[PDB]
């Protein structure tokens, strides 16, 4: 029961971003630290999801085959939009032959210049969103870039970046099953890309950290 | 004739003629044609009130010629073909794909002995995201995609009047091309009114809808 932690993602002008960590655990252990989690789905559209690894690799599976077979057999290339649609009612489906897909979705996407993100959780819940994440993203991050959003006329790349990247420091700080190495795809332009993995610099240094501060008996 | 009992038998020339014999449902059938432009399909049919038009999603209908509980069997196939995929998809099921799983339909039922041909052509007109459709199915499996085309009895006259003008159709409007389908229609025959012709539109904006016989005053 290799399982996937935090998944995040934000509109921000002109695309949007998807980012996680590298990382499957299997309970506590960190068993495998790098781990591509991020899957491309046709042309507009990749997928990420906190929870069951298996699960996620058989649902994506599925789905890239739908789309592939489709798109081939003179029937067109799905949008993100369909794309989720077909997600949402298969894990709808599952949930009611009480054989869940124990994992939770974000899925974003860029077809006709127009950015997509949305969630998909476990009972089949979907929504779409200026910023959608899962796991320990959506209590820790969410608060950090809707903030952001809050300024008026939206993000630019830049800024949707940093904000992006103070959320993974976080995470990795307050997220017990977490690393410092995380990927960010980026859907712009009608095409997505996936980066390749980075790490954030982060602060062990306060004065308040010291040993003699943090020591229970004098 | 030792050949032309059932579906299952080949003739010594490579034939199937119970095959032929299905398709002559058709050709006595009332006519129908339809004809399209850069954003619409126009299906018009001469009623012999007998339902000869069927909407199949908000951007699809036909236009049936031959046995019509054929024609209806047909519908409900495809009808429930175009709600799975929007349930699925929450867009129109692509037009080419309608074509493609009709077409295999028919042809099982040319194949087996459980199974009867299907003695009744379809006009499928619609609209997606390619533009405008214009597909004629019949019984032998046969699927052509065609810029403008006339189904059932003296539909020959429909034919040869189609093919002087249709190079023209691309460019024309919603009115012409209404009226190039009618005047078509009237080759094939008592003249035009609105209690024994039907017209159906489809295309760009255009839900798929057969004209009231208030709106097809108009044109008639």
């Amino acid at each position: 029961m290799a399982s996937g932690g935090s998944v995040i993602g934000v509109k921000y002008n002109g695309g949007v971003l998807l980012a996680c960590d590298t990382l499957l655990s299997y309970g506590s252990l960190a068993k495998w630290p790098n781990i591509p989690r991020m899957k491309l789905v046709g042309a507009y559209t990749v997928m990420c999801a906190t929870g069951d690894y298996a699960d996620f690799q058989e649902m994506t599976t599925m789905i890239e085959n739908h789309v592939n077979r489709q798109q081939m057999y003179g029937g067109g290339a799905l949008t993100p939009n369909e794309v989720f649609c077909y997600l949402q009612r298969h894990v709808y489906h599952k949930r009611s032959q009480f054989e869940p897909c124990l994992c939770r979705f974000v899925v974003a996407g860029c077809h006709g210049g127009e950015p997509f993100l949305g969630g998909v959780d476990d009972v089949g819940t979907r929504w779409t969103d200026d910023c959608v994440a899962a796991g320990y993203g959506a209590y820790v991050a969410l608060p950090l870039l809707r903030q952001a959003l809050e300024k008026p006329g939206g993000l630019t790349r830049e800024e949707a970046i940093r904000v992006i990247k103070d959320c993974l420091r976080v995470l990795f700080y307050r997220e017990c099953r977490a690393i410092n190495k995380f990927q960010i795809a980026d859907a712009t332009s009608d095409m997505v890309s996936i980066g390749e993995p980075f790490e954030v610099e982060t602060n062990w240094e306060y004065d308040g950290f010291c040993f003699e501060k943090t020591a229970i008996i004098r | 004739n030792q050949y032309d009992t059932n579906t299952t038998t080949w003739s010594p020339t490579g034939r199937l003629f119970q095959v032929e014999y299905a398709n002559e449902a058709v050709n006595n059938g009332s006519a129908a044609v339809g004809t399209k432009n850069k954003d619409f399909v126009v299906l018009t049919a001469l009623k012999r009130y007998q339902e000869k038009v069927f909407k199949l999603d908000d951007h699809v209908g036909m236009a049936i010629a031959g046995l019509v509980a054929d024609g209806r069997m047909l519908a409900r196939f495809v009808r429930t073909e175009c709600m799975n995929y929007r349930y699925m998809h929450d867009s129109d099921n692509p037009l080419p794909l309608i074509a493609e799983i009709v077409g295999e339909k028919y042809q099982r039922h040319i194949q087996f002995a459980g199974k009867r041909p299907f003695g009744v052509g379809l006009l499928i007109a619609g609209y997606d995201s390619t533009g405008p459709h214009l597909y004629h199915t019949v019984p032998s499996g046969d699927v052509f995609d065609f810029k403008a085309t006339a189904m059932g009895l003296r539909s020959q006259a429909a034919r040869t009047y189609l093919e002087k003008h249709f190079e023209s159709f691309p460019d024309c409007g919603l009115d012409e091309l209404i009226m190039h389908a009618l005047k078509a229609l009237a080759a094939a025959t008592a003249e035009l009114n609105i209690k024994n012709t039907t017209i159906a539109i489809v295309g760009k904006g255009t839900p798929f809808m057969v004209l009231t016989e208030e709106a097809a005053r108009k044109y008639l």
